[PDB]
RNA sequence: UGUAAACCUCUUUCAGCACAGACGAAGCGCAAGUGACGGUAUGUGCAGAAGAAGGACCGGCCAACUACGUGCCAGCAGCCGCGGUAAUACGUAGGGUCCGAGCGUUGUCCGGAAUUACUGGGCGUAAAGAGCUCGUAGGUGGUUUGUCGCGUUGUUCGUGAAAACUCA
RNA sequence: GGUGAUGGCCUACCAAGGCGACGACGGGUAGCCGGCCUGAGAGGGUGACCGGCCACACUGGGACUGAGAUACGGCCCAGACUCC
């Protein structure tokens, strides 16, 4: 019954090469764009 | 196709069917979609019951029932209704509701006294 | 399987009349055998077993049939002793006995086993047939020529008939009004011991 | 133990000792006796006890114990095996069922005939 | 009238230069079948003597029990030397469900429908002592409402009170059929 | 360090009840206050109040002993502890002593005993058992 | 032994013999017939107790005792363990008990086993605290205002195939 | 380019990147499930019947056909065994 925080990587997509590292993002799933590219960006969200 | 079938159930001597809308490429005691009725011929007045509305739905979407079920539908009037031939001519015979246990007991009492 | 051996034997084994009029029991109510007098290591298991052996040899049930009845009584929503005892007195041989057209439990078992009765329009050659409320056990045509049965219909002023039953006719037509309960029945040993046994 | 320990490692359980391994989950097996002889039990119980040394069809060579008081068994006889602990002996687990494929219901045993394989007097 | 028990007999032996000066023990439980419960560990060279000691010592050391008709109020953990017991109420018609020791205790006490379990210290001595500790940990809802000032309605649920009323009805019935 | 102030509260009351002390002293918090008010309602203790200290506030509790020195609180225990955060649906609420004793739930409607929470229909985090 | 028995009555189920003899098919056909199970199921009668009961166990857990034969033997056994002429424990008789068309045995699994303990366990001596510190990942986190409402909680919708299970 | 279709499914080129002590890469076993058995209940073992899915069809590969192929009772090849 204990709460478990867990980790999970994801591999996603931007058409225009915006986002740097150390950020917070919105996301949405899309039809697969490669092997292991499944999610896309919606809003590069909270700056760093 | 998407036909109307009967599935066999029960035990080895007396059957007690159900009425099914399922694909034709399935098996007899197989998966279903929407059971609608049933049929107990081992009884003499031979029970029949159908949800006529949903039956007419599956007849609308293009089902294609088999001979026996088609006969039952002609009886109950669902086929006659789907085709508007004269109209839903009700041919169904209902079982005789047999006497009530309480009335039997009380009548035997009053007969003895 | 109808047990056949002596009833006197077991009525002496546990030192109680299960038929009542047992003159050989009156003579030798103590147990039988070469060591019938000998002394006892007492225990609770002994009494708990003794209980059900008394019951099932009063009635005729075997252990497996009995255990099925017990599971049913515990499955029901009442409480186990009352439920079981009612379920168990519901049997047909016991019914006809307590109505009195049978002189003995064996005789009732036999008469049903040969199909002499007729329940609401179906032949019944079955002894463990239960009877719910509002059921009319008439007798068939040719129960006449049984001579002690004629004695029954004539002078069955023997052991009393209970309240939830009744007889109303010349062919001795039987009638049930309710299913009994424990305070109504008042038959041998109470059965918390038995419930505890199968609670083991 | 804490719950983080439990989630990180777990409750690894025991594994109990498989009894009667040669039979391979089978109740019996079939056997042929390479030897036939007798052997003495431990120091408290002073007697002389019967023994075989069987080649099973599960391909494991094992002793066996021989109930009753007679035995129709020499080497190469084909018998059948069942399992049973015998406290009197170090390394024995298996018994023999009497009345199967070579062995006979030892004689005059009128009580408990089912266990030894002898018939009823009519 | 009293109900009495004998639920343990071991054969003890002090040892001395001649040899073994044996002796006998006993554990005896007494109960009116209504709530009084007494316990005694009697011993002697003589088994009747030890039994009689246990009898009289149980009749000394009674203890009243918070009953409801035929069943306890609440479940409870009772600890003794190592005797653990998890008593718990039943629903009526269930039976006196326990082993040997606790069965003796509760059947003598008057219980008819109760659960139980031994979880440590299989010895009858400590088992009985733990059961007794549990019965002491029990509390009447009346005394609970007393100690915390509130009334029985806010202190208890409704089903227990149903049991109270129905058992008082059965009891008044029994007594008014007896005398009146 | 400190991690479980509610366990501090409860254990302190338990220790003081065993030592038969009269009044207790803590620092103060909204949650502790609501707990105390619920206990004062349910009947376990006589009274609480808020005095103060050098840097912050402080609670003071006034216990409840029998006239013959009968302790009013028998037992006491925290349930939903850090680590094992125990949550409760209305369908599966805890029953203490058949309902005599008291659970202490933390809900959208605030702290509530189990009965009040059930009558509202609500459920949520559990915090303690009392008897 | 044992009301067990003959004994005089009675009932005749189930099997047995003779006769009749189905529904299962508001169906299929536009022909005239249409049941593999099936001449069975099931009734009708017929003569009559006539054709019909074994298996395991008995020192204790574990309700069930004597005698006899053997007396470190043969042998038994799930554990405690029993046999050196007097055994209720071995094999046979009588007897009794438990079950009953089954009865015992073996094999495997769960249980009891709070004996991997989340509910439901411990670490001074019973087996168990690393030789002691530092600190990464991780875990956990004081008081208080506001905000998000992810966890959480309440309600309703969809779904959770049927059969299984449970209630009538 | 290809597919009924998205896709390194494939291809040329370009950058070198990805995975992992929350156990990858390796090893051993096993068909999954509704359910079944047990148990107070959590939970433990199980996957015979009945039903839904998946893989296979002497062993290993391959494709045509056609709306739809693991193509049992279809084809080609390769091998083991058998037969005229």
């Amino acid at each position: 019954g204990k709460i478990i925080r867990t980790t999970k990587k994801v591999k996603a997509h931007d058409e225009n090469g915006e986002a740097g590292i150390g950020d917070r993002v919105s996301l949405m799933e899309t039809r697969p764009l490669s092997a292991t590219k499944r999610w896309r960006l919606v809003e590069i969200l909270e700056k760093a | 196709a998407v036909k109307i079938k009967l599935t066999r159930l029960g035990k080895i001597r007396n059957p007690q069917y159900r009425i099914i809308v399922a694909d034709a490429r399935t098996r007899r005691d197989g998966r279903a979609i929407e059971v609608i009725g049933r049929y107990h011929p081992k009884e003499e007045p031979s029970l029949i019951q159908i949800d006529s509305e949903r039956a007419q739905y599956w007849l609308g979407v293009g089902a294609q029932p088999t001979e026996p079920v088609l006969a039952l539908l002609k009886i109950t009037g669902d086929w006659q209704k789907f085709k508007g031939l004269p109209g839903a001519e009700g041919t169904l015979k209902v079982k005789e509701p047999k006497p009530s246990k309480l009335d039997l007991f009380n009548a035997a009492l009053a007969e003895a006294e | 399987a109808r047990y056949t051996g002596p009833a006197t034997r077991k009525s002496r084994r546990l030192g109680v009349d299960l038929v009542g009029g047992d003159q050989s029991f009156e003579k030798r109510p103590y147990p039988p055998g070469q060591h019938g007098r000998a002394r006892i290591k007492e225990s609770e298991y002994r009494q708990q077993l003794q209980e059900k052996q008394k019951a099932r040899f009063s009635y005729g049930v075997m252990e497996k049939q009995f255990r099925r009845y017990y599971e049913e009584a515990n499955r029901q929503p009442g409480k186990t002793g009352d439920n079981l005892l009612r379920i168990l007195e519901s049997r047909l041989d016991n019914v006809v006995y307590r109505a009195g057209l049978a002189r003995t439990r064996r005789m009732a078992r036999q008469l049903v086993s040969h199909g002499h009765f007729l329940v609401n329009g179906v032949k019944v050659d079955i002894p463990s047939y239960r009877v719910s409320q509002y059921d009319i056990i008439d007798v068939k045509e040719k129960s006449l020529n049984t001579l002690p049965f004629q004695i029954a219909r004539e002078t069955a002023g023997e052991r009393p008939i209970p309240s939830w039953l009744q007889v109303v006719g010349e062919r001795q037509r039987i009638l049930v009004h309710q299913l009994p309960e424990r305070a109504q029945i008042d038959v041998p040993l109470t059965e918390q011991l038995i419930v505890e046994l199968y609670s083991k | 133990p804490t719950i983080q320990q439990l989630v990180r490692k777990g409750r690894r359980d025991k594994i109990a000792k498989v009894k009667t391994a040669a039979l391979k989950g089978s109740p019996q097996r079939r056997g042929v006796c390479t030897r036939v002889y007798t052997t003495t039990p431990k120091k408290p119980n002073s007697a002389l006890r019967k023994v075989a040394r069987v080649k099973l069809t599960s391909q494991v060579e094992v002793t066996a114990y021989i109930p009753g008081e007679g035995h129709n068994l020499q080497e190469h006889s084909m018998v059948l095996v069942r399992g049973g602990r015998v406290k009197d002996l170090p390394g024995v687990r298996y018994k023999i069922i009497r009345g199967s494929l070579d062995t006979q219901g030892v004689k005059n045993r009128k009580q408990a005939r089912s266990r030894y394989g002898a018939k009823k007097e009519k | 009238n009293y109900i009495e028990r004998v639920v343990s007999i071991n054969r003890v032996s002090k040892v001395v230069k001649g040899g073994r000066r044996f002796s006998f023990t006993a554990l005896v439980i007494v109960g009116d079948g209504k709530g009084m419960v007494g316990v005694g560990y009697g011993k002697a060279k003589e088994v009747p003597a030890a039994i009689a000691k246990g009898v009289e010592e149980a009749r000394k050391n009674f203890f009243r029990v918070p009953l409801i008709g035929s069943t306890i109020t609440h479940p409870v953990q009772g600890e003794a030397a190592a005797g653990v017991v998890m008593l718990r109420p039943a629903s009526p018609g269930t039976g006196v469900i326990a082993g040997g020791a606790a069965r003796a205790v509760l059947e003598c006490a008057g219980v008819h429908d109760i659960l139980a379990k031994s979880l440590g210290s299989d010895n009858a001595i400590n088992v009985v002592h733990a059961t007794v500790a549990a019965l002491k940990l029990l509390q009447r809802p009346e005394e609970v409402a007393a100690r915390r000032g509130l009334p029985i309605e806010d202190v208890a649920p409704a089903g227990m009170l149903k049991a109270r009323r129905e058992s008082e009805a059965l009891a008044a019935a029994a007594a008014r059929e007896g005398s009146a | 360090t400190m991690t479980d102030p509610i366990a501090d509260f409860l254990t302190r009351l338990r220790n003081a009840n065993s030592a038969y002390h009269d009044e207790v002293t803590l620092p103060h918090s909204k949650l502790k206050a609501n707990i105390a008010e619920i206990l004062k309602r349910e009947g376990y203790i006589s009274d609480y109040r808020t005095e103060d200290a050098r840097v912050g506030k402080s609670l003071v509790v006034q216990l409840k002993y029998g006239p013959s020195r009968e302790r009013s609180i028998a037992g006491l225990r925290r349930v939903s502890k850090p680590g094992l955060r125990v949550y409760a649906k209305s369908t599966n609420l805890p029953r203490v002593l058949g309902g005599l004793g008291v659970a202490i739930i933390s809900t959208s409607s605030g702290l509530l005993t189990d009965r009040q929470a059930a009558r509202q229909g609500v459920g949520g985090e559990v915090l303690a058992y009392v008897w």
